[PDB]
C-alpha cells in the first residue's frame, strides 16, 4: 500500500545518476535527482538487447532444425 | 474492484502468470524452426546462369 | 497578466515543451538545471525594460524552435480521449417525464431526489437579497461572499454543486 | 476499472517533499504553505509541482499557481478534477 | 419581443457613440475597436452601422477559455461577431508561406524528364553511340 | 496482407488500455514489463514488414520487385519503389526502440494485465495462421502466367541487402 | 497561411487606464446568471445576440442597400457572368458534334442505346 | 456441382439473421455478441468448402 | 375518376355535421378509407391506353403520381394539431374544410382529360393556399409574401390563355390531347417564338428557374402551424407537370431556344444548392433544397428523347415524400424550442434518442445511397444528359459533391453536448410525433422493391 | 489567497455531499420487477443453419429448368491425357 | 508471328496466327519454330502468354496437379526442369544484344 517509503532509492547504481556528478564543475547542485531515478534502478537493469531480442536470444534458434535430419537415408 | 487478482504496482514489476511465458517461448520455437526450408533446402536464385554468351558466330 | 507571472506561464512551457524533445529520461534530467541556469541569469533587479529584454529576445529561441507535435495530456484542452466520455455524458435531470412504472426502479434515489429541491426551491429569500447588496452596481466577477456570511447556499445552486461526474 | 482513495494521495504529495533535496523531512505535514522556506519568486511555484508535473500532470492550468500556496489547498481541488472520493 | 433598437440602421455615421452601447455592446464607450463605424466598403447594402462585421477574428480558438465557457459551447452572452465559418477554424503553424509542397511535386516535375526515356534493364547505357541498335540491323541471315 | 494489422491494431490494443491511455510513442519503456506474449507477437509482423526473410508475404513482395525487374518502366519508378523498401526497415525497429527497448519512463500506477483469454484465443489463431499462410496459398493454385526467373549478377539479391542497411 | 496570427504584441504602459471592460462583461454574467438560476423558468433566455444576429443578416440589407457603387454593380461580372460562358461551349458542341454525326459516321454499329 | 454455389448463398443469406432476430424474436438471455461470434463461427466452415470445389 | 371527388366531397359535411372534440377523430377515419378505392380502379393496363370515362378522365394514366394527393389530408390533421387547439371550433371547422376544398381540385387536376380543363384547374388552386398563408402564420412578413405567392403565378398564367384559346379556333379543337394525332410543326418564325415562350413560361414560375424563384424562400420560410399547407405546397410545386403533358407534342420541334432555359438551369442548379450552407434559419434551409433538385427535371423535361421519362418521373415523387418529410422535421422540434434558428437546437441527440434515426434516415435520401427511388431517379437522368454532350457530368457531378456536404450539415449539428440552458424540451416524442413522422419512409424504401409503378409510358 | 480560504472547504460540504447521495444502492435498487421465468449445442446450432439450406436448395433446383438460363458454368479444361499423345520429352 | 501472310479466317486474338505466336521468334539458330497442337490449345482452357514455348511440357505439368489432387508437389524437379526448359528457351533469347552489338558494326 505504502511501498515508496523514503531512504528507499539512495542512489547506488542508475549510470544515468552520474550525469549529476557530470556538472561537479558547474553546479546546481542538490534538488533533486530521485524523480527520473525512481525506476532506473531495482531489477529494471534487465533491458533487451540487441538483434538477439529479435532472435530472443537466439534460444530455440538451430533447436528441431537439426533434430529433425534426420533418418531413412537409406 | 470486484477482484484484485492483478495488483496495482509502484514500480515493483508486477509479474506473469508463470503459465504466459510457457506460450511466449512456444512461439519463438515455431518460428525457428520454421528456418528449415528458408535453407534446408532453399536457395538465392535456382535458376541456372547464362556463361556469357560472346561466342555467337 | 501582471508582469510578475508573465514569466511564469511562459516558464512552465519551456520544460514543457523540452520533455517532448529527449529520448532518454535523465536527458531531460540533465538538462533541468542546465535549462534553469539561464533562466537564473537575472535574478532580481528593475521592472522596466533594463529587464523587459530577458522577454523581449525571448521570442528567439522559444518559439524558434517550439513543440514539433509535443506531448498533449490526454485529458487537456486539446489531445485525444480529451472530451471523448459523451455518449453517456451525464444528461442531468433528464428525469422529469417517466409515465410511472418506470419510476419503480430507484424507490430511494426518487425518495432522495425531492429532500435536495428545497435548498434548490427554497433559497432566493435570503442569496438574491443580499445579492442586490453585496453586488454594488456593476463590478467585476460575480462570486459571493464565500460563506455568503451565514450558510453559501450555495450562491451556484445547483448546477455547479451537483454538476456532472465523468467516467 | 481501478478505483481510488484518499488516503493515496496524501502520500504521494507528502513523497514528493522528501524526493526534492531542498526540502528536508522537517516541515509541516499538510500546511507549511511553502513560504516557510520559499524562493525564488519563479521556480518556488510552479517547479514545486513540476515532479506532479511528471506524475499527475493533467496539464495544470494557469490557475493552479497561486491556489497552490497552501499546501492543503493542493490536496482540495485534485479530488474535483478527477472524479474523485465521495 | 424588442423593437427598441432591434438591428441596425442606415450608418455607419449616426452619432457612433449613441449605438453602442444603448443595447448591442459592441463598443463601451465609442472607443473599443469595435464602435459602430465598421461599414466598410459603403455601397454595398451589406454590413451597415451593424453591431457586426470586420472585428478581429479567425477563431474561436476552441480551448480552455476559462471564465467558465467563453468560446464555442457554453454560450456567452454577446458575443457573436461573425460565425458558420467558426464551427472548426485553426491557427498559426510553425513555418509560415514557405511553399515547398508545390516544391516537393516539383522533384516529379524534373522527373518529367526521366518520362521521356525508357527503363530497359538489358544493358545499361553502353557508351557505344550509334551501335546499341535496339531492334533491327541486318536481314534473317 | 490482410492477416498483418488487424493483429497488429490488435496487438497494441493491448497496450494502449494497458497504460489505460497514452497511444504515444513516447513515454513507454522497454518490452518486457511483464508483457511476454504480445511482444513476441510483434516481433514476427514488423519482421514480416521488413521485408520477407522467410515469412508470410515473402511469395507476395519479392516475386513483384522482381517482377519490376525487366521492364519498360519510368526508370524513376524503380528509383521510387525500391527505394522505399529500405524504408520499410526503420519503422520496425523505431516502435522497437521507443515501446520495447528503453528503460521504463511514463507516469506511476503500473496498471497493467494481459490474461483475459478472450485476447489469448485472438492472437494465437491469426498468428498461427499468420505464418502458413502463403506456403498454403502459393502453393495451391492455378498459376496464370510466365514468371521471370532469372536474375544476374550485382543486380539479383540486393533487394534484401536494401532492407539489412 | 491564413494568418500571421499575432500571439503576442507590447503593452506597459500605453493607456494603462483602458481597464473594466469587464465590468462590461461582468454585468452580463451577473445579469445572466442571475436570470439563469431560478426554481421555475422552464424555457430559454431571450439572449438578444442572436436576435440581432439573425434579422440584421436576413432582413436590414434590402433597406440599407442603395446602388451608388460599381461594386455592387459588379455582380454583372459574377451573376450573368459566367452564365455567358456557359452558352459559348454548349453551342460548339451539338455544332462541330452535329456535323461529324450527319456528315460521316463515328458511332459503331451496337449503338442502340443512347 | 449443383452444390457448387448452394452452399455458397448460405455465406451470402446467414449473415441477415442477427439483423431479422434484433427486430425482437423472444431474443436469447442477453450476451448478445455472443449470439453473433457463433454465428460467424458456422459461416466459415460453409465457405471453405465450395473453396476446396474450385480447384479441383 | 368514376367518384373518387364525390367521395371526398363528402367528407366536407361530415366535419360540421359532427359533435365536439370527435370532429378529429371523425374526419381522419374516414378519409383513409379513400386509400383502397384510389388504387381500386386505377392501376390498369395499360398498352396503348386508359382513356376513362368522358371528358373528365383520361385515368392519369402513364403517369400515376395521383395516390400520393391523397394520403395527405389523413396526414396533415395529426401534423396539424399540434399549435391549432387554441382557436374555436367554428374557425378549427373552416381549417379542415378549405383543406378538402385544396384536395377537390387536385384530383380532377392531373387528369383533365383537355389542356383548357388543366388551365381552370391549375388556377382554381391559389384561393385556399392563399388563406392558409394570411391567416394562421406567425409574426409579420406574412403580408407581402402572401402577395409574391400571388403576381408572379398569375402574371405568367394569364398568356396561358391568349395561346390556348388561340389553338382551340386554329387547329380543331384542344378539348382532347387524343385528338392531337393531327398536329402541324411548329418552324423557326418570329411569332412562334412567342407561341412557344408565353406558354411555357407560366409553369416555369411554379417549378422555378434560378431566376425567379424569389417567391419560394417566402411562403415556405413564414409558413403555417405545422407545415400544414407546406406539406401541400411542395406537391402543388410538382403539380405544374403538364409540361409534359404539353410539350411532347403541340411545338414539338423547337430545341432551337432552349437553351436559354438550360444553361441558366444547368448553372444555377449548381449555385443554388451552395448559396445555402450559410443558412441561419431551419425551415430556409430544407427551403433551398427543393429549389436545386427540383430544378433538374428542367433539364430534364427540354432535353427529350427517354430514359430521362424513366427519371423524370421518378424525380418528381422522389422528394414528394422526402422533402414532406424534412418539413415534418422541422414541423416538429420547434413545438420544443419555439425558435427556428439552428444555432439554438444543439445539445441534442442525449435528449430525444427516438428520432435520431428519423434524422438520418431522412438525410440518407440525398445521399440516396442506390437502392432507393432516388438513385434510381438520377442516374437515369444523369445517362441521359451524358448523351446531349458529354461535359454536362461535371456540374451535375459537383451538384452530387456539394449536397452531400449539405445534408450532413443538418445532421451534425444534433450532436454536440451539454445544453448549457433548457429547463423545457422535456416531452419525449409522443406517439403522435412518430407516426406522422412514420408513413413517409414505410412506403418510400417498400416501393423499391417493383419499382415499375413509378414510370411513364415510357 | 485570503479569499478563497472561506469557500471551497463549503464546496466539498455541497458536492461531495450530493456525491455521498449520488453512490446509490441500499438493497438493491434495481427491483426490477416481475416476472418469471456448452453441451447443447444441440437446438442452438441446427436451428440456425440447417434449416435455411432446405429453403434455399429448394428455390434452386425447382429452378434451373424454369429459367431458360441456370447457373453458366464453364468447361472441364482437360489436358492430352484422354485421347492423345503426350509427346515428349524429346 | 514467323509468316506475315494472309488469314483464312476472321478470327480475331492472335490464334489466327502462323501456326503459334512467339514473343519474337524464331530467328537464327533456330530458324524454325513449331509448338504443341492448337487443336488441343483450345481444347484445353488456357489463356494467352501461355501459348509460347515449353508448353507441351507444362501441358503434362500441370495436369498432375488435378492427376495428384491432395498433393503438395505433383513434380518438383519437372519444375525444375520446366524452368530449365525456361532457361535454355530465355539464354537462347538473351544472345540478341551479343549480335546485335556486333553485327550492327562494320564488316
Ligand atoms: C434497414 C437498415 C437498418 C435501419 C434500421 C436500423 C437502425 C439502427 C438504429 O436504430 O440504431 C439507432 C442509432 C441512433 O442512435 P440513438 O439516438 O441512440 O437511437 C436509439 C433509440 O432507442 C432508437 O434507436 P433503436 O436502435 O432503439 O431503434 C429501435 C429498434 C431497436 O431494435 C431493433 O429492432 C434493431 C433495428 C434493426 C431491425 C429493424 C428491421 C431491419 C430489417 O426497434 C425496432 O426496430 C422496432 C421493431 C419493429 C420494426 C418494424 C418492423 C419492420 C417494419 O443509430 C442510427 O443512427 C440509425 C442508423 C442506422 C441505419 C444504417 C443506415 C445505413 C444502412
Ligand atoms: C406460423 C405462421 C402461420 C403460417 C404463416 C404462413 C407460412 C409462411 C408464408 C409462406 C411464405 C410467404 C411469405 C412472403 C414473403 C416471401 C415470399 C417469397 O420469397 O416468394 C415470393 C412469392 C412469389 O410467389 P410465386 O408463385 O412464385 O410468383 C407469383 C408472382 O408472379 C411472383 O412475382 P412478383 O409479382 O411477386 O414480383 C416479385 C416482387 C414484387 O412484389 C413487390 O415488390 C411488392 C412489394 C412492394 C410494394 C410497393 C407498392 C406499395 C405502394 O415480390 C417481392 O417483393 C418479394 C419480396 C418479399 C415479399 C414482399 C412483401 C410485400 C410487403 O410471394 C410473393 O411475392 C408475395 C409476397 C406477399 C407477402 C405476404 C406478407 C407476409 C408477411 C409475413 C410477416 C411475418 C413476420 C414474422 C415476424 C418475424 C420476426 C423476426
Ligand atoms: C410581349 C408582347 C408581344 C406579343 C406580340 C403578339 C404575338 C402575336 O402576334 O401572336 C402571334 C400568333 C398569332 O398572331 P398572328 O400573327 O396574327 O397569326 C396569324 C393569323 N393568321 O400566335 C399567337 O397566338 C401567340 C399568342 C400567345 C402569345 C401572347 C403572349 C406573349 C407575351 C407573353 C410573354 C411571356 C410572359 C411575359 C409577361 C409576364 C411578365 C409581365
Amino acid at each position: 500500500m505504502e511501498l515508496p517509503d523514503y531512504k528507499q532509492w539512495k542512489i547506488e547504481g542508475t549510470p544515468l545518476e552520474t550525469v549529476q556528478e557530470k556538472l561537479a564543475a558547474r553546479g546546481l547542485r542538490d534538488p533533486w535527482g530521485r524523480n527520473e531515478a525512481w525506476r532506473y534502478m531495482g531489477g529494471f537493469a534487465n533491458n533487451v538487447s540487441f538483434v538477439g531480442a529479435l532472435l530472443k536470444g537466439f534460444k530455440w534458434g538451430f533447436a528441431a532444425f537439426v533434430v529433425a535430419i534426420g533418418a531413412e537415408y537409406y | 474492484g470486484g477482484g484484485a487478482h492483478i495488483e496495482p504496482r509502484y514500480r515493483q514489476f508486477p509479474q506473469l502468470t508463470r503459465s504466459q511465458v510457457i506460450q511466449a517461448e512456444f512461439f519463438s520455437a515455431t518460428m525457428w524452426f520454421w528456418i528449415l526450408w528458408r535453407f534446408w533446402h532453399d536457395s538465392d536464385a535456382v535458376l541456372g546462369h547464362f556463361p556469357y554468351p560472346d561466342p555467337s558466330q | 497578466l501582471t508582469h510578475q507571472q508573465k514569466v511564469l506561464r511562459l516558464y512552465k512551457r519551456a520544460l514543457r515543451h523540452l520533455e517532448s524533445w529527449c529520448i532518454h529520461r535523465d536527458k531531460y534530467r540533465y538538462f533541468a538545471c542546465l535549462l534553469r541556469a539561464r533562466f537564473d541569469e537575472h535574478k532580481n533587479e528593475k521592472d522596466m525594460v533594463k529587464a523587459t529584454q530577458l522577454l523581449r529576445e525571448a521570442e528567439e529561441e522559444f518559439w524558434h524552435g517550439q513543440h514539433p507535435q509535443p506531448y498533449i495530456f490526454p485529458e487537456s484542452p486539446g489531445g485525444t480521449s480529451y472530451e471523448r466520455y459523451e455518449c453517456y455524458k451525464v444528461p442531468e435531470w433528464c428525469l422529469d417525464d417517466w409515465h410511472p412504472s418506470e419510476k419503480a426502479m430507484y424507490p430511494d434515489y426518487f425518495a432522495k431526489r425531492e429532500q435536495w429541491k428545497k435548498l434548490r426551491r427554497e433559497s432566493w429569500e435570503r442569496e438574491v437579497k443580499q445579492l442586490q447588496e453585496e453586488t454594488p452596481v456593476g463590478g467585476p466577477r460575480t462570486e459571493a461572499l464565500p460563506p455568503a456570511r451565514k450558510q453559501g447556499d450555495l450562491p451556484p445552486l445547483w448546477w455547479h454543486i451537483v454538476t456532472r461526474p465523468r467516467e | 476499472a481501478p478505483p481510488l482513495t484518499l488516503e493515496g494521495i496524501k502520500d504521494r504529495v507528502l513523497y514528493v517533499l522528501k524526493l526534492y533535496d531542498k526540502i528536508d523531512p522537517e516541515k509541516l505535514s499538510v500546511n507549511s504553505h511553502f513560504m516557510k522556506d520559499l524562493g525564488l519568486d519563479s521556480l518556488d511555484q510552479v517547479e514545486i509541482i513540476m515532479a506532479m508535473e511528471d506524475e499527475f500532470g493533467f496539464e495544470i492550468p494557469d490557475i493552479d499557481a497561486e491556489k497552490l500556496m497552501c499546501p492543503q489547498e493542493i490536496v482540495d481541488y485534485i479530488a474535483d478534477k478527477k472524479d474523485v472520493y465521495e | 419581443a424588442s423593437h427598441i433598437t432591434k438591428d441596425m440602421l442606415p450608418g455607419p455615421y449616426p452619432k457612433t457613440p449613441e449605438e453602442r452601447a444603448a443595447a448591442a455592446k459592441k463598443y463601451n464607450m465609442r472607443v473599443e475597436d469595435y464602435e459602430p463605424y465598421p461599414d466598410d466598403g459603403t455601397g454595398y447594402g451589406d454590413y451597415p452601422k451593424l453591431p457586426d462585421r470586420s472585428q478581429q477574428e479567425r477563431d474561436p480558438w476552441y480551448d480552455w477559455d476559462h471564465p467558465d465557457l467563453r468560446l464555442n459551447w457554453g454560450e456567452p452572452m454577446h458575443w457573436d461577431l461573425d460565425m458558420y465559418i467558426r464551427n472548426r477554424v485553426d491557427t498559426s503553424p510553425t513555418p509560415v508561406n514557405w511553399n515547398l509542397m508545390c516544391k516537393h511535386l516539383f522533384g516529379f516535375v524534373a522527373f518529367m524528364l526521366f518520362m521521356f526515356w525508357v527503363g530497359e534493364t538489358y544493358p545499361a547505357y553502353q557508351p557505344v553511340g550509334p551501335k546499341q541498335y535496339p531492334y533491327n540491323n541486318l536481314y534473317l541471315e | 496482407h490482410a492477416f498483418f494489422k488487424a493483429m497488429l491494431f490488435m496487438c497494441s490494443g493491448s497496450i494502449i488500455h494497458s497504460l489505460n491511455d497514452e497511444q504515444d510513442i513516447r513515454k513507454m519503456g522497454g518490452l518486457f514489463k511483464a508483457m511476454p506474449f504480445t511482444t513476441t507477437a510483434l516481433i514476427v509482423g514488423s519482421l514480416a514488414l521488413t521485408g520477407m526473410p522467410f515469412l508470410t508475404g515473402f511469395y507476395s513482395k519479392d516475386l513483384i520487385i522482381e517482377a519490376a525487374n525487366t521492364s519498360y518502366t519510368n526508370a524513376w519508378a524503380l528509383l521510387m519503389t525500391l527505394i522505399a523498401t529500405s524504408f520499410t526497415a526503420i519503422y520496425s525497429t523505431r516502435i522497437i526502440f521507443f515501446a520495447l527497448l528503453g528503460q521504463p519512463r511514463f507516469p506511476t500506477l503500473v496498471n497493467i494485465n494481459e490474461n483475459n483469454p478472450l485476447l489469448i484465443n485472438s492472437i494465437k489463431r491469426l498468428l498461427i495462421g499468420s505464418l502458413f499462410a502463403g506456403y498454403i496459398i502459393s502453393n495451391n493454385i492455378p498459376p496464370t502466367t510466365i514468371p521471370q526467373m532469372t536474375m544476374p549478377y550485382y543486380l539479383k539479391t540486393t533487394a534484401l541487402i536494401v532492407t539489412i542497411l | 497561411t491564413t494568418l500571421d496570427p499575432a500571439e503576442y504584441d507590447i503593452s506597459s504602459e500605453t493607456r494603462k487606464a483602458q481597464a473594466e471592460r469587464l465590468a462590461i462583461r461582468s454585468r452580463l454574467k451577473r445579469e445572466y446568471q442571475l436570470q439563469y438560476y431560478d426554481p421555475s423558468r422552464r424555457g430559454v433566455i431571450e439572449d438578444p445576440a442572436l436576435v440581432r444576429w439573425t434579422y440584421a443578416r436576413s432582413a436590414n440589407i434590402y433597406p440599407n442597400f442603395r446602388p451608388n457603387t460599381k461594386t455592387s454593380l459588379l455582380g454583372a461580372l459574377f451573376g450573368i457572368g459566367p452564365l455567358v460562358f456557359w452558352y459559348y461551349v454548349f453551342k460548339t458542341d451539338r455544332d462541330r458534334k452535329e456535323k461529324l454525326i450527319q456528315e460521316g459516321k463515328l458511332d459503331r454499329t451496337f449503338n442502340i442505346s443512347y | 456441382m449443383n452444390m457448387f454455389s448452394s452452399l455458397s448463398l448460405v455465406t451470402l443469406l446467414l449473415l441477415t439473421m442477427p439483423i431479422m432476430m434484433m427486430s425482437f424474436n423472444t431474443y436469447k438471455p442477453s450476451n448478445y455478441p455472443l449470439y453473433v461470434k457463433t454465428a460467424i463461427s458456422y459461416a466459415f466452415i460453409t465457405s471453405m468448402i465450395p473453396t476446396m470445389m474450385f480447384i479441383h | 375518376m368514376l367518384k373518387y371527388i364525390i367521395p371526398t366531397i363528402m367528407l366536407m359535411p361530415l366535419t360540421w355535421l359532427s359533435k365536439n372534440n370527435m370532429i378529429w377523430v371523425n374526419s381522419t377515419a374516414h378519409s383513409l378509407l379513400i386509400s383502397f378505392t384510389s388504387l381500386l380502379l386505377m392501376n390498369q393496363f395499360g398498352d396503348n391506353s386508359l382513356n376513362f370515362s368522358l371528358l373528365f378522365f383520361s385515368d392519369s394514366l402513364s403517369t400515376p403520381l395521383l395516390i400520393l394527393t391523397m394520403w395527405l389530408l389523413p396526414l396533415m390533421l395529426m401534423a396539424s394539431q399540434h399549435h391549432l387547439s387554441k382557436e374555436n371550433l367554428t374557425r378549427k371547422k373552416l381549417f379542415i374544410t378549405m383543406l378538402i376544398s385544396l384536395q377537390l381540385f387536385l384530383i380532377m387536376t392531373f387528369t383533365a382529360m383537355e389542356l383548357i380543363l388543366f388551365y381552370i384547374l391549375f388556377e382554381a388552386t391559389l384561393v385556399p393556399t392563399l388563406i392558409i398563408i394570411t391567416r394562421w402564420g406567425n409574426q409579420t412578413e406574412r403580408l407581402n409574401a402572401g402577395l409574391y405567392f400571388l403576381f408572379y403565378t398569375l402574371a405568367g398564367s394569364l398568356p396561358l390563355l391568349v395561346a390556348l384559346i388561340y389553338i382551340q379556333n386554329t387547329v380543331g379543337s384542344l378539348n382532347f390531347l387524343m385528338l392531337q394525332y393531327w398536329v402541324q410543326p411548329v418552324h423557326n418564325s418570329w411569332s412562334n417564338v412567342f407561341m412557344w415562350l408565353a406558354c411555357m413560361m407560366a409553369f416555369m414560375v411554379k417549378m422555378p428557374l434560378y431566376g425567379l424563384h424569389l417567391w419560394l424562400p417566402k411562403a415556405h420560410v413564414e409558413a403555417p402551424i405545422a407545415g400544414s399547407m407546406v406539406l401541400a405546397a411542395v406537391l402543388l410545386k410538382l403539380g405544374g407537370y403538364g409540361m409534359l403533358r404539353i410539350t411532347l407534342i403541340l411545338n414539338p420541334m423547337t430545341d432551337f431556344m432552349a437553351y436559354p432555359f438550360i444553361m441558366l438551369s444547368l448553372w444555377g442548379m449548381i449555385m443554388t444548392s451552395s448559396i445555402c450552407l450559410r443558412q441561419t434559419d431551419l425551415k430556409s434551409l430544407i427551403a433551398y433544397s427543393s429549389v436545386s433538385h427540383m430544378a433538374l427535371v428542367i433539364v430534364a423535361i427540354l432535353i427529350q428523347t427517354p430514359w430521362s421519362y424513366m427519371g423524370a418521373t421518378a424525380l418528381m415523387i422522389a422528394h414528394g415524400l422526402t422533402s414532406s418529410m424534412l418539413f415534418c422535421l422541422a414541423n416538429s422540434n420547434y413545438e420544443r424550442i419555439h425558435s427556428r434558428t439552428m444555432i439554438l437546437a444543439r445539445g441534442l441527440q442525449t435528449l430525444l434518442p427516438l428520432m435520431a434515426t428519423w434524422w438520418l434516415l431522412a438525410s440518407l435520401t440525398n445521399l440516396a445511397l442506390p437502392p432507393t427511388i432516388n438513385l434510381i431517379g438520377e442516374l437515369f437522368v444523369v445517362m441521359s444528359t451524358f448523351s446531349w454532350s458529354n461535359i454536362t457530368i461535371i456540374l451535375m457531378g459537383v451538384n452530387m459533391v456539394i449536397t452531400a456536404l449539405y445534408s450532413l450539415y443538418m445532421l451534425i449539428m444534433t450532436q454536440r453536448g451539454k445544453y448549457t440552458y433548457h429547463i423545457n424540451n422535456i416531452s419525449p416524442s409522443f406517439t403522435r410525433e412518430n407516426a406522422l413522422m412514420s408513413l413517409h419512409i414505410l412506403p418510400l424504401l417498400l416501393l423499391t422493391l417493383n419499382p415499375k409503378i413509378i414510370l411513364g409510358p415510357l | 489567497t485570503p479569499e478563497e480560504k472561506l469557500r471551497l472547504q463549503q464546496l466539498r460540504e455541497l458536492r461531495r455531499r450530493w456525491l455521498k447521495d449520488q453512490e446509490l444502492s441500499p438493497r438493491e435498487p434495481v427491483l426490477p420487477p416481475q416476472r418469471v421465468s456448452t453441451y447443447r449445442h444441440s437446438i442452438f446450432a441446427f436451428t440456425h443453419v440447417l434449416i435455411p439450406v432446405w429453403i434455399i436448395h429448394y428455390y434452386l433446383k425447382y429452378h434451373v429448368t424454369t429459367k431458360p438460363y441456370t447457373i453458366v458454368e464453364k468447361k472441364p479444361r482437360i489436358f492430352p491425357g484422354d485421347t492423345i499423345l503426350e509427346t515428349g520429352e524429346v | 508471328a514467323r509468316r506475315y501472310l494472309g488469314d483464312a479466317s476472321v478470327e480475331p486474338d492472335p490464334l489466327r496466327m502462323p501456326t503459334f505466336p512467339p514473343d519474337y521468334g524464331f530467328p537464327e539458330r533456330k530458324e524454325r519454330e513449331m509448338v504443341a497442337t492448337q487443336q488441343e490449345m483450345n481444347d484445353a482452357q488456357l489463356v494467352l502468354q501461355q501459348r509460347d514455348y515449353c508448353a507441351h511440357y507444362l501441358i503434362r505439368f500441370l495436369k498432375c496437379k488435378r492427376d495428384s489432387f491432395p498433393n503438395f508437389l505433383a513434380c518438383k524437379h519437372e519444375r525444375h526442369d520446366w524452368d530449365y526448359c525456361e532457361h535454355l528457351d530465355y539464354v537462347k533469347r538473351m544472345k540478341e544484344f551479343e549480335r546485335e552489338r556486333r553485327l550492327l558494326q562494320r564488316k
